């Protein structure tokens, strides 16, 4: 702010100002407030609370059977060499 | 809507409007809780005629 002496602002806004209304009044809310729907537990998803297989390992069962049996063929008997 | 419908003719209209709960898709103000089943909610329609 600047004040020019002999031209001073005046020092005050006076008296002389027109009061308009009357209208200040905030009339306090009184309420009363209710959200009283019947509740019933559950939702319906399409997946809740899954942890989705990516990649599985491959996986198998197992089995064997059978019995021991064979057909043979020897080697023919040689000369000893020494002992 | 066609701008004009002439004598002998039949015109064909779209109208869409959204009717609000929810202020926006991210304020919920005014937005309606409905799990309480045997306690309707009513959309009431009046059409031109």
């Amino acid at each position: 702010a600047l004040i020019n002496p002999q031209f001073p602002y005046a020092g005050p806004v006076p008296i002389p100002g027109p009061a308009p209304t009357e209208t200040m009044p905030l009339l306090n809310y009184r309420v009363e407030g209710r959200i009283a729907g019947i509740q019933q537990a559950r939702q319906f998803m399409p997946f809740l609370q899954g942890p989705h297989r990516a990649v599985a390992e491959q996986t198998y069962h197992a089995i064997g059977t059978g019995i021991q049996m064979g057909q043979t063929f020897n080697q023919p008997l040689i000369n000893t060499q020494e002992g | 809507a066609p701008a004009t419908i002439a004598a002998g003719a039949t015109g064909e209209l779209t109208m869409y409007y959204w009717v609000p709960l929810a202020y926006s898709e991210t304020d919920l103000t005014g937005a309606v809780l409905a799990n309480v089943p045997q306690s309707k909610q009513r959309l009431k329609l009046e059409f031109a005629n």
